[PDB]
RNA sequence: UGAAGAGUUUGAUCAUGGCUCAGAUUGAACGCUGGCGGCAGGCCUAACACAUGCAAGUCGAACGGUAACAGGAAGAAGCUUGCUUCUUUGCUGACGAGUGGCGGACGGGUGAGUAAUGUCUGGGAAACUGCCUGAUGGAGGGGGAUAACUACUGGAAACGGUAGCUAAUACCGCAUAACGUCGCAAGACCAAAGAGGGGGACCUUCGGGCCUCUUGCCAUCGGAUGUGCCCAGAUGGGAUUAGCUAGUAGGUGGGGUAACGGCUCACCUAGGCGACGAUCCCUAGCUGGUCUGAGAGGAUGACCAGCCACACUGGAACUGAGACACGGUCCAGACUCCUACGGGAGGCAGCAGUGGGGAAUAUUGCACAAUGGGCGCAAGCCUGAUGCAGCCAUGCCGCGUGUAUGAAGAAGGCCUUCGGGUUGUAAAGUACUUUCAGCGGGGAGGAAGGGAGUAAAGUUAAUACCUUUGCUCAUUGACGUUACCCGCAGAAGAAGCACCGGCUAACUCCGUGCCAGCAGCCGCGGUAAUACGGAGGGUGCAAGCGUUAAUCGGAAUUACUGGGCGUAAAGCGCACGCAGGCGGUUUGUUAAGUCAGAUGUGAAAUCCCCGGGCUCAACCUGGGAACUGCAUCUGAUACUGGC
């Protein structure tokens, strides 16, 4: 099943961009002249602590569009190997393969890399994967499939995608449409905005 | 008899074998006196994806086991 | 080594046999206390100088007649 | 009455019959000794017995009585024949 | 492989005390609703009951034969005069039926019974067994049977009988032989079968000699696995179930049996059992496990493995290596079906389907193509085993219902003294890409193993079987319109359910009006319940979601981890005391308990911890860990126990 719920304004209701209708302007950007509070701050609640964690587990699964019990899958896989479940969880959601399309620059959305994975467009070690949720081996080659590499929308990615800054953890290069990742996501490089102190009280109990 | 035998696993598709030392006797899947490694039909990437010990089946031969075509494929499997 | 038993003699009303009294004397596995726990055995002995309060030594051996597998060795107090 | 096992019942019922004829047979040689130990007669029960090996010995050599009751009909009443012989 | 919190006694507060919620498992069931696939599960109920069909067959390399198909021949002919359908001949291959041996105790199924000396953990000593494996030995002769078949016959039928013919690896006498046994020894008993594939050289009444291989028969005892006998430890509770038994307790003897033993008959002595719960009843298969908890623990032992008991009631014996023989045999009881009235027959707790039952569980399915088991040395045959599809969200896991852009923000709605808000960048417009699907095209892997040729001083006696690292070829598909890819438009065909005042995240507005309708507590509702119905927006989850049932996690409210008895559950009114428990010090001793060292046992699967495999996960699988203990060995020697 499928959110389909507003793009910009779940941004706004957090006070937190969700890299949805927002990455690639700054003028002409669509997004509501940044909706000043009219009579709406005003008259505004305070959330209760069962909400304030239920704000942050919502918050932090819709921005990589994962699935619930997937998302909880690596709040099990976070708990091993000495990873800290506030630690390794964040690295688990950015290492699946409908992000690692994402931070390579092949698409200016994660929908519009998700896009190109589940219309079977990519390819990992030269072979084609249709999975969102495949954990991207170290140091594995991913590339855009024959069938997708002239998509000119892609290259505008690219050309757009060549002035960001890239992840320590990958390379990319803007011609042959293909990058090694190199490493598992990595906290000398990994950061979020997020309340890394409270996704520690989730599914406890 | 005592017989050296695949026993079947890996269920559908892709199956999985393990080498044991049974009796023939009865039920197919019987109780096994003892196994002696394990022998994948499929690509693993590993120089050890069968395993056996070709002197504990000597020991067993030892015996006075019997063998079965499909496991003397398998000593084969191993290059003997 | 064999297995072999102390306890004593609670009746010696027939002729060629003596019933036992055998004790555990170990602490129960789930509280610590400990239980005496005292079973009875029919024990060969076709001698008879041994009787009822005597403290007896006995061993385990093959079955003599239905349930019963123990026999006498010796008198351990020799009371009388 | 379903599995069509008509023919294996006929060879057993005919088997009981035989098998049971096997036993008459040799028990009338071993009644036979038994009835010379009461016949309290001149080596009468070892000459009963010198006879009844050889129909012993053969009732043992298919299966039947081979695990020890030959070995028993072969020395049970070894001792008693001695006696008056 | 590791540790809770929150609602709730009131006018307050603090104890003491019970109640409650977020969670989860399931052969579930019901309703709203339902896109793809794989993997698992799928009559627990009525131990009530069946019409129909299937499910277990097979070997001619044991063989009297020939119901058929090839090939030859003969012939009735057929005619087309050179061959053949015939349809007979058993010759060769081969093979329906029978003889003969094996399989049926495999394959499976039920969980009624059983708190069990059954089952689970671990030990004891005394026996029995086919294939297998080891050791030491044997291979002569005769008498005739007996299906089938042939001619007769009892009967309504099931189901057989009379008389004769016929073979063997089917039967029975005589013989022969220890490893076996009797006779202190001379001596003697008791066995049986071969079958088929190949032949160099040499000889031959060219029949056989001679060579040889694979696989069989008999002799009497070991080994493995299996089976039987004994025992210690472990298993649910209740006494408002208290008395039990006297074939019972101990013993001896006969009889039987594989060993042992009351297994069984007869007799002698006079007990035995219960307090640590016998007797009685209820519930229940047990275990590895399944699920759950940080753990102690709790519930539960389907399906899958390791054992058991059972298959309409009860008793019984026989057959085989193995059967207290589920589809074998006998007999009565019940139930039924058939009857020609004379009598007979039968077992859905194997796979389907049906009647009855029930909340409820599939096709009166496809193939034998791979795998095991069966017959067969191998070819070949059989297989609702096994492989699979059909039907069923019943569970697990992944995955589809596109991506981007598009306005003071349109048409349509909902809130709104009407400022604006919200649906909503949603739509329309445009761009842009097609996964899955549908249809057409191409089409893997599961088809190896065996077989043919080639090669090998294979072993043997170099081209019988069989073996061989390889090479070369004809071959085998239920699933199946497979997987995977290509091609073609075209975003095209693909979404619900419950809830939104507190615990409790989502917010209002309308209707209902103490009536209806909700609820776990709160209590709501007597016409502003955002608490009952609906609408707009929203929350959460989603091919599911809600509801019910059972049982767990919250639960430190059964108590060691980790409580109570003055006043908030309760110290017995008091003393005495049997049975049971505890008990100062010092020097030895034995080494049970104890501690140490070490080995065996602790199945697979499953879990945990760490990895690997198809694009992931489901699924599958390697490693590490534990199974606290139990059994046994060798030491230590303080303290307890024994002395």
């Amino acid at each position: 099943a499928r959110y389909l719920g507003p793009k910009l304004k779940l941004s706004r209701r957090e006070g937190t961009d969700l890299f949805l209708k927002s990455g690639v302007r700054a003028i002409d950007t669509k997004c509501k002249i940044e909706q000043a509070p009219g009579q709406h701050g005003a008259r505004k609640p305070r959330l209760s602590d069962y909400g304030v964690q239920l704000r942050e587990k919502q918050k932090v699964r819709r921005i990589y569009g994962v699935l619930e019990r997937q998302f909880r899958n690596y709040y099990k896989e976070a708990a091993r190997l000495k990873g800290n479940t506030g630690e390794n969880l964040l690295a688990l959601l950015e290492g699946r393969l409908d992000n690692v399309v994402y931070r390579m620059g092949f698409g200016a959305t994660r929908a519009e890399a998700r896009q190109l994975v589940s219309h079977k467009a990519i390819m990992v070690n030269g072979r084609v994967v249709n999975i969102a949720s495949y954990q991207v081996s170290p140091n594995d080659v991913v590339s855009i499939r024959e069938k997708a590499k002239k998509q000119s929308r892609v290259k505008a990615a690219l050309e757009l995608a060549e002035q960001r800054e890239k992840p320590t953890w990958l390379e990319v290069d803007a011609g042959k449409m293909e990058g090694t990742f190199k490493r598992k996501p990595e906290r000398s490089d990994l950061s979020a905005d997020i309340n890394e102190h409270l996704i520690v009280e989730l599914y406890s109990k | 008899m005592v017989t050296i035998r695949l026993a079947r696993h890996g269920a559908k598709k892709r199956p999985f074998y393990q080498v044991v030392v049974a009796d023939s006797r009865n039920a197919r899947n019987g109780r096994f006196i003892e196994r002696v490694g394990f022998f994948n039909p499929i690509a693993s990437e590993k120089e050890e994806g069968t395993r056996l010990d070709l002197d504990r089946i000597a020991h067993w031969v030892g015996q006075g086991a019997t063998i079965s075509d499909r496991v003397a494929a398998l000593i084969k499997e191993v290059n003997k | 080594k064999i297995r072999t038993l102390q306890g004593r003699v609670v009746s010696d009303k027939m002729e060629k046999s003596i019933v036992v009294a055998i004790e555990r004397f170990v602490k129960h596995p789930i509280y610590g206390k400990f239980i005496k726990r005292t079973t009875k055995l029919h024990v060969h002995d076709e001698n008879n100088e041994c009787g009822i309060g005597d403290v007896v030594e006995i061993r385990e051996c093959r079955p003599l007649s239905k349930t019963k597998s123990w026999t006498l060795v010796r008198v351990v107090e020799k009371a009388v | 009455n379903i599995k069509s096992a008509k023919k294996r019942a006929i060879q057993s019922e005919k088997a009981r019959k035989h098998n049971a004829s096997r036993r008459s047979m040799m028990r009338t040689f071993i009644k036979k000794v038994y009835a010379a130990i009461e016949a309290g007669d001149k080596a009468a029960a070892q000459k009963a017995f010198n006879e009844m090996q050889p129909i012993v010995d053969r009732q043992a050599a298919k299966g039947l009585i081979h695990k020890n009751k030959a070995a028993r009909h072969k020395a049970n009443l070894t001792a008693q024949i001695n006696k008056l012989a």
